[PDB]
């Protein structure tokens, strides 16, 4: 009957409605938190590197690349 | 343990049998050591005036202050 298919269309576009949350705010946090423990990483060998008098040049940094450039 | 023999292979003592030749106390690495350093050695060095002195064949990295000479 057509009112029957009215009735699934009308469910049809309810349900493509639905609200969509903002999810950048989930990734942007993420990322940044992933970027905050990688830098906060090289604070151990920056402060041994301080503290044993080296200069820049001969601090060696164990970095690796990060895929988010932090 | 003697300095002649010691009780262990990776330990090595050079004695000086007169009075115009250094001492020497040489460790090679290895066993529980990482992969990286498995065969390098750490030997301390003393003059005949007696003076002491460590050298490290590692790479710089990973020596400490005391012997970056």
């Amino acid at each position: 009957t057509l009112i029957e298919l009215m009735i699934v269309v009308a469910i049809i576009g309810i349900l493509a409605a639905i609200a969509i949350p903002q999810y950048q705010n989930y990734i942007a946090k993420s990322q940044v938190s992933r970027v905050m423990s990688e830098t906060g990483s090289l604070k151990t060998v920056i402060e041994t590197c301080i503290l044993d008098g080296k200069t820049a040049a001969n601090c060696e940094l164990g970095w690796t690349n990060s895929n988010l450039l932090g | 343990s003697t300095a002649a023999v010691t009780g262990q292979t990776g330990l090595t003592i050079t004695y000086p049998a007169s009075a115009t030749e250094s001492a020497a106390i040489q460790g090679t690495f290895g066993n529980s050591a990482a992969i990286k350093i498995k065969n390098q050695t750490l030997t301390w060095t003393r003059t005949p005036e007696g003076a002491w002195s460590c050298a490290t064949t590692v790479e710089a990295k990973f020596k400490p202050a005391g012997c970056a000479s």
